[PDB]
């Protein structure tokens, strides 16, 4: 329904200067990605934590609201409530910095997942490049969180954060690579409009190469080494107490959520009930505009979930089992994969 | 705020606050790149004076302290306890009784291979084990809160003469329920376990030692039987109720934490093979069929005799163990539990000593250590089942 | 590194408190009598404390610098501490927190 | 009921159900029930009702 | 109720002797006792499951025997009452002083009795008791309850 | 020499992928067995016929043995008498255990003559204080709990008082019992047959 | 020397607040603190393999909030868990004080707020954690019923409401402090690495 042109000429009804109506319809989606962004990370703490009670026959919180509907909430408000403590000869600019760098990003590559076409922000023609772009300063802020503490226990732990996430960019963006082949470009929008009646037929192998490289950000059991509470407690995180500890709670599960909707947009799309949709007029735009959210979420979520639950069925890796899948499991395959899927397109350029 | 790198042996702690089970323990290891070159155990945060506690504590006084050594298994040392005054005086023990003892007793090696298991895959990775033992490992508790009071430590069921108190009317039966319910599940463990890459990949060879080398650091429990020795104390000694039973001793050779492992595993089968094989043969069966039995008739019976009863001739707390020393032992879970007894006239006795196998297994952390990683620590500090608990003497 | 003593309500350490830090000195020996703010505190009492705490490592101590020597130094203070608050010069805070009685509970003196 | 009286129990809804049992003490309808057995002496609150004064 | 005012305050001055039926979790009753705290009454709950008597440890002076090990042979204390000692402890500016059973069920019909008279008696002291019960926190005389 | 290595690589991924995917389908088959959880200020625990909780005490039938502290691993209860001088008769002036300090071995009620002094299945012991768990003597005969009598509890057996074969205490008829016959129940049958 | 360790009789009260709209926050305040209480995995003793058995599923904790946490700083909750000797004290209350300050404290087991049985006869016990730090809650009995320990966080969770937002003063500590120079001829550390490096070990003496 063109919800931008009506709440433009509407509010140029009664003046309010066009360029000025073009300026303040701004922050309304800017704010609402904040709010579904907030959702899913508190949807993705809850489910977390009952699906991991679930496998166990155990029960999650019922005693917080209803089914722990308001956990998140509690842990959010205390860690606002808790003191702050900045130790001994830690530095007072760069410790209260690292978390801030490590989970702005995160939310800034926002600015790219669909839910619905014309319901984003700001297509951009580069899309998921700036996302591989922005994904790499996240080992900054963790080295930072390193140096900025006498904890030599911490530091130990904030080097191997930035071995990994140094490590499993490479076949992410080869994974990427395939799929900018298909499409005729980078953008959200131009990868998944490609799809009208599955890339993930096309790419069975770069599916493997990007999940396998988005899992391993520092999120997951299957490594998540720099919070390994077993091996060194908490890593680089031991030190931080209050609210920015909640920092790097939120960053890790928002970019969960955002690893899972980027996943549906690239392999799967977020639109298209398997039909070849638009087959079958505002009253009608606002029903596929719902289905095509509803399927998004659905996608997004089965990934949310298989992600959760390999991480109570996969014991963790040293440093040295985890590094030999980069360079010698994913980087490899994703090259094969980009020359084969290069070859076919040269072969079969029809389907690509 | 930062550190000063320089090539030199770096010295980390790996403190009291573990964030884990294995007690509370320091290994102040230095290292060479990612390496161990050796480190100091300083243990001894556990000490709170038994060994001259029990000089003003005569035996029934003392054996609830005598649970607290292995938290893990209360009763391998009640056992011994027990046993070590009942010799001195000679006091002969029924076949009911020691059935019981032996039934309970390895019910307990049962709980401390399980909780061996549970934190050794937690820090080697995964929880979800840890609450599979506990949601299994907690049957036996509600067994022995049956049969004795309390769980997992602290039953205090053990006298001199033989056993406290006989048992419930239902506990025969069940404890066969939960015996028959043990096997299928043990090889789901297998099924999650066992040959997930990432699991196994962890721990193929760390940790190794030679079977005479094994034998100087006296590594007396599954450590020294997983190096290629067939010997147990419940077969070499003839301990009370064995010979009647059958036996496979496991044994591995490759000394690393799957020859712990296996060994550890086979042995939790083999457990519950005794198991099984006691039930069919107590002197007089089930409590309810015993009881009924002997009421019926038996007034003065042969199910009256005293090789039927659950103990001898109750003791005061006067009993004044003879004079004379000697060393008792018993093979548990983490190995051989020792007591060096003398006495020498009285209640009170004269230098109680614990000879403990977790201490002696412990002795060897750093030479597992010689050169092998930071993080594979875990799993070679996991492999002991070290509860410093048992090294508080 | 430090060598300290860390009762309750005596905190003994062997450095100077610059701000907040400590910087162990290996002659400073300050004190932190009750911070939890389980008892009440005076001028007077206080100042017996602390002229107790003085005469108690000048007057007797001339041997090593271990922990050991530090942890009874605390145990004469915190034995002190009783006298002090069971004769009846200093008393509990009665405060809403804790009120958990660690040295005694009230008693009359018949 | 009243106290020293040996009972039993009649209450299939209930663990302790056919044990003998000396009555210990009664206050407010409930009663202590003390039952002399195993090793250690077990002490409980039932009530009245599901009671059987045994002889 | 998501929020409530004063009531319960009211309904304490009112009656004397109080009796919360709130859940087995213990997170939805000490804001009324805050709500107490707001106004001037200082609050002291001593856990029933240990107390005695309740005319000696309350009204009277009594002696409490500690715990010898062998050691130490066998001494009192005289600790003196609960309520003439706390009462006369008050700030100037105080309403009352109020008195929490956490555990109420273990005790008995009668000194339930006596507690609900005693509030009348001694004037500025109440009481309220957490006999643990119903699904949302609600609340009843003490007087009631009983007979 | 090389297409040997592809090979093994290739087949050390497959068996990796399949020994991953059966932990999937396990941890995946244990989300529909219902949960063990015991929801426990709901749903409570029934202990057993020898739980050792707190411990009970009569005042009338106390003789002032001494062996309660006699047989304590640590001499804990204390007991106060005074010998009136009627003929011989200890008069018992106090009684108290501190259960901070009890261990609950339950020796006390063992070895008591007069079957005064007995264990409840009270486990349910916590203060904000230590100097309250110090009880009285008409502190500790004080009419113990009893679970089932709780209008805001669902009770549930324990792994020894449920039917043979059944394994948890969730979901039970209203009639179960333990796992067999009572010995009066197989004696009335042997004797009629 | 007529009330012996007597009670203060303080003044100037507390300056309470009325108003409804802050007491409802603070009823938020409260209920977020209470329920969502992060304990930190201290484990010296079978108390703690009783709260491991606590974490388990015949019956959990997660449920009314509680994440078992590895570091104090991330921690607000220290449930003693076994026996504190004479050399592991300090490594406690560096554990408590190491830690943000609306922190609480739960004291399971005998040997921690006595020393239990090892209350007497021993010499390397501390007998109560009371003279450590400010219990909050106590609990009795070697091992408890690990379903006595959610009795103690019912009573916690009880107490935690028990508190108010402008009373956050009785939360800080004074440091009454002070100095003194000495003469105590300070000893080298004898406590370091060389288990294995040291010369005696690679060396059978002559
Ligand atoms: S053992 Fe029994 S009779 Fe003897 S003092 Fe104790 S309660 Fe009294
Ligand atoms: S339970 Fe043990 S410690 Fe407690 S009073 Fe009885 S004998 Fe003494
Ligand atoms: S109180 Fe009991 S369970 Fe806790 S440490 Fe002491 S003996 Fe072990």
């Amino acid at each position: 329904i063109d919800l931008q042109g009506q709440f433009i000429s509407a509010l140029q009804s009664l003046g309010l200067s066009h360029d000025l109506a073009k300026l303040l319809w701004l922050p309304l989606p800017m704010l609402m990605m904040l709010i579904v962004a907030t959702v899913g990370v508190l949807v993705a703490v809850w489910l977390e934590r009952k699906i991991s009670a679930a496998v166990q026959q155990r029960i999650g919180p019922e005693y917080i609201g209803p089914l722990g509907i308001l956990a998140p909430l509690a842990d959010g408000l205390k860690l606002i409530f808790k003191e702050d403590v900045l130790p001994a000869n830690s530095d007072r600019w760069l410790f209260t910095l690292g978390p801030a760098v490590v989970v702005i990003p995160v939310f800034l590559s926002y600015i790219i997942v669909p839910f619905g076409q014309n319901l984003l922000i700001s297509n951009l023609a580069m899309g998921v490049f700036l996302w591989i772009a922005l994904s790499s300063i996240a080992p900054i802020g963790l080295l930072m969180a390193g140096y900025a503490s006498n904890n030599k226990y911490s530091l130990l732990g904030g080097l191997r954060a930035a071995a990994q996430s140094i490590s499993y960019e490479i076949p992410l963006a080869l994974a990427v690579l395939a799929v900018a082949m298909m499409s005729n470009g980078l953008g959200t929008v131009e990868i998944v409009e490609q799809q009208s009646q599955w890339n993930v037929w096309r790419q069975p192998i770069g599916f493997l190469v990007f999940w396998i490289a988005a899992l391993a950000e520092c999120e997951r059991l299957p490594f998540d080494l720099p919070e390994a509470e077993e091996e060194l407690v908490a890593g680089y995180q031991t030190e931080y107490a209050g609210m920015k500890f909640a920092l790097f709670y939120l960053g890790a599960y928002v970019n969960l959520v955002l690893s899972a909707l980027l996943v549906s947009v690239l392999y799967f799309g977020g639109w298209s009930f398997p039909i070849p949709l638009e087959t079958i007029n505002p009253f009608l735009q606002i029903a596929f505009a719902v289905l095509g959210i509803t399927m998004t979420l659905i996608k997004a979520y089965f990934f949310v979930f298989l992600a959760i639950l390999l991480r109570w069925t996969v014991p963790r890796v040293r440093i040295d089992q985890l590094l030999d899948l980069g360079w010698k499991f994913l980087l490899p395959v994703g090259l094969v994969n980009l020359l084969l899927t290069a070859g076919l397109k040269l072969a079969f350029p029809v389907a690509f | 705020p930062k550190i000063e790198t320089r090539t030199e042996p770096m010295v980390i702690n790996m403190g009291p606050h573990h964030p884990s089970m294995h007690g509370v323990l320091r290994l102040m290891v230095t290292l060479d790149g990612e390496d161990v070159i050796d480190c100091e155990p300083v243990i001894g945060y556990l000490h709170r004076g038994m060994e001259k506690i029990a000089e003003n504590r005569t035996n029934i006084m003392f054996i609830p302290y005598v649970s607290r050594w292995d938290y893990a298994a209360g009763m391998f040392n009640e056992a011994v306890t027990v046993n070590a005054p009942e010799k001195l005086a000679g006091i002969p023990v029924p076949k009911r009784a020691s059935y019981i003892r032996v039934i309970m007793l390895e019910l307990n090696r049962i709980a401390n291979h399980l909780l061996w298991l549970g934190p050794f895959l937690a820090d080697v990775g995964a929880q979800t084990p840890f609450f599979y033992i506990f949601r299994e490992r907690e049957y036996i508790y509600d067994l022995f809160e049956a049969a004795t009071g309390m769980r997992f430590i602290n039953n205090n069921y053990f006298r001199i003469g033989g056993v406290a108190a006989d048992l419930t009317y239902g506990w025969v039966t069940k404890c066969r329920d939960f015996c028959d319910y043990f096997l299928p599940k043990v090889d789901e463990y297998e099924r999650l376990i066992t040959n997930n890459p990432i699991f196994v990949r962890r721990l193929q060879g760390v940790g190794k030692i030679s079977r005479e080398e094994a034998i100087n650091w006296g590594l007396s429990g599954p450590m020294l039987r997983a190096s290629g020795v067939k010997w147990d104390l419940r077969k070499v000694d003839h301990y009370e109720c064995y010979d009647d039973f059958d036996w496979d001793v496991p044994v591995a050779t490759e000394g690393d934490c799957l020859a712990r492992y296996i060994v550890r595993i086979q042995e939790m089968r083999e457990s519950v093979k005794i198991i099984r094989q006691a039930l069919d043969g107590l002197p007089g069966g089930p409590y309810e069929n015993l009881e009924a039995k002997r009421m019926l008739e038996g007034a003065k019976s042969e199910w009256n005799g005293f090789d039927y009863q659950y103990i001898g001739k109750k003791l005061s707390p006067t009993f004044k163990i003879p004079k004379g020393e000697h060393y008792v032992r018993v093979e548990s879970g983490k190995g051989e539990l020792g007591i060096y007894l003398i006495g020498d006239d009285n209640v009170f006795p004269w230098r109680w000593k614990i000879r403990p196998p977790d201490f002696n297994n412990l002795q060897v952390l750093p030479q597992l250590l010689k050169g092998m990683k930071v993080a594979d620590i875990v799993a070679i500090l996991g492999s002991i089942d070290v509860i410093m608990g048992s090294v508080d003497r | 590194m430090l060598l300290k003593s860390t009762t309750r309500h005596v905190h003994i350490y062997a450095g100077h408190v610059v701000d907040g830090e400590v910087h162990p000195d290996t002659e400073t020996l300050t004190l932190n009598v009750d911070p939890d703010n389980e008892l009440e505190w005076n001028e007077a009492a206080l100042a017996k404390v602390e002229a107790k705490f003085r005469e108690l490592v000048a007057n007797a101590a001339g041997e090593d610098l271990t922990e050991y020597n530090l942890r009874r130094i605390g145990s004469d203070l915190e034995h002190f501490i009783r006298s002090l608050l069971m004769q009846g010069e200093i008393g509990y805070n009665l405060n809403s927190r804790v009120r958990n009685y660690s040295l005694g509970i009230p008693r009359v003196n018949h | 009921i009243l106290p020293g009286m040996t009972v039993k129990v009649t209450n299939p809804n209930d663990t302790y159900y056919q044990f003998q049992g000396i009555v210990q003490r009664i206050t407010d309808g409930k009663v202590a029930v003390l039952f002399e057995g195993g090793n250690w002496d077990k002490l409980v609150t039932f009530q009245a009702s599901e009671l059987e004064p045994v002889v | 109720g998501l929020l409530a005012g004063y009531q319960f305050v009211k309904d304490l001055e009112s009656a004397g002797a109080l009796a919360l039926f709130v859940p087995p979790e213990g997170g939805f009753e000490g804001r009324y006792q805050r709500r107490l705290r707001s106004k001037g009454y200082t609050t002291l709950p001593m856990s029933a499951p240990g107390l005695g008597d309740l005319a000696a440890y309350l009204t009277q002076e009594h002696g409490i025997r500690p715990a010898h090990t062998g050691k130490e042979d066998i001494r009192v204390y005289f600790q003196p009452p609960l309520v003439t000692y706390h009462l006369e402890n008050l700030p100037p500016n105080a309403k009352g002083l109020v008195l929490w059973l956490i555990d109420g069920k273990r005790l008995s019909k009668q000194e339930f009795a006596y507690l609900a008279q005693l509030t009348q008696t001694l004037p500025k002291f109440k009481v309220v008791v957490e006999v643990g019960g119903d699904r949302v926190v609600r609340w009843e005389p003490l007087a009631d309850w009983v007979a | 020499k090389f297409l040997n290595q592809i090979t093994n690589y290739a087949k050390e991924a497959v068996q990796s992928a399949k020994y991953i995917g059966q932990g999937l389908s396990v941890t995946f088959d244990h989300m529909r067995r219902r949960p063990i959880t015991v929801q426990y200020p709901y749903e409570k625990l029934i202990p057993s016929e020898r739980f050792r909780g707190r411990i009970h005490f009569e005042f009338d039938k106390c003789i002032a043995c001494e062996v309660c502290v006699r047989v304590c691993p640590i001499n804990l209860p204390v007991v106060d008498w005074v010998f009136n001088k009627e003929l011989k008769k200890k008069e018992l002036k106090h009684y108290s255990i501190d259960f901070g300090v009890c261990i609950f071995c339950a020796n006390c009620v063992e070895y008591c003559p007069t079957n005064c002094l007995s264990v409840t299945e009270e486990y349910e012991l916590a203060t904000y204080d230590r100097h309250e768990l110090n009880y009285d003597s008409v502190a500790m005969g004080r009419i113990p709990y009893k679970v089932t009598q709780d209008p805001m509890v669902t009770p549930i057996r324990e792994f020894a008082y449920l039917p043979a074969g059944v394994m948890s205490g969730h979901d039970l008829p209203a009639g179960a019992q333990r796992a067999g016959e009572r010995p009066e129940a197989i004696a009335n049958t042997a004797k009629s047959s | 020397p007529a009330i012996l360790n007597p009670i203060a009789r303080p003044e100037v009260p507390q300056e309470l607040a009325e108003n409804i709209i802050l007491t409802s926050l603070n009823d938020v305040y409260d209920w977020a603190r209470l329920s969502s209480l992060w304990p930190l995995m201290y484990g010296t003793a079978c108390c703690f393999i009783e709260f491991a058995a606590m974490i388990g599923s015949r019956f959990d904790f997660d449920r009314f909030g509680l994440v078992p946490r590895n570091s104090p700083r991330q921690a607000d909750l220290i449930i003693t868990s076994g026996t504190i000797t004479m050399k592991m004290a300090p490594a406690l209350v560096r554990l408590y004080e190491q830690m943000p300050s609306p922190k609480y404290v739960i004291a399971m087991g005998a040997c921690t707020i006595t020393g239990g049985m090892f209350s007497s006869d021993s010499y390397s016990a501390v007998r109560g954690v009371d003279k450590l730090i400010p219990v909050d809650v106590y609990l009795p009995g070697c091992p408890p019923r690990p379903e006595a320990i959610m009795d103690a966080i019912v009573k916690l969770r009880k107490k935690i409401a028990n508190e108010h937002i402008n009373e956050r003063g009785n939360l800080a500590q004074t440091h009454r402090l002070f100095t003194a120079k000495h003469k105590m001829k300070p000893v080298p550390p004898i406590l370091t690495g060389q288990y294995l490096n040291a010369p005696s070990r690679q060396a059978p003496p002559p």
